[PDB]
């Protein structure tokens, strides 16, 4: 019984570490994409204001 | 964006203040009145030219 629980713990832990590593990579790519688009928004806003 | 809006407003108000003496209805109205008083006076003087000449 102790050997079975340990095997379960190993599976869960493996899944967890694998997911966390791949999630951090997505979050970083996402934030970068948002900042790039936000910067484009900011340039357009400044040009519109000057024209007005 | 908010700074830009307020900055424009300020610029507009400043332009209006600087040109008010020649452009605002209030100041222009006062000048009209002074001119009408003198007109009337001159009309009167011209109407009594003979009497004034005799005097």
């Amino acid at each position: 019984m102790v050997e079975m629980i340990e095997s379960q713990t190993l599976l869960l832990t493996y899944l967890t570490i694998k997911m966390q590593k791949n999630l951090f990579r997505l979050e970083e790519k996402a934030e970068r994409n948002l900042l790039l688009v936000n910067d484009q928004k900011d340039q357009l806003q400044e040009t519109i204001h000057m024209m007005k | 964006a908010e700074i830009n809006q307020k900055s424009l407003e300020l610029e507009l108000l400043r332009l209006e203040k600087e040109t008010a003496d020649i452009t605002h209805p209030l100041y222009l109205g006062q000048k009209h009145q002074a001119l009408q008083a003198m007109n009337s006076h001159l009309e009167a003087v011209l109407r009594e030219k003979r009497s004034l000449r005799q005097r």
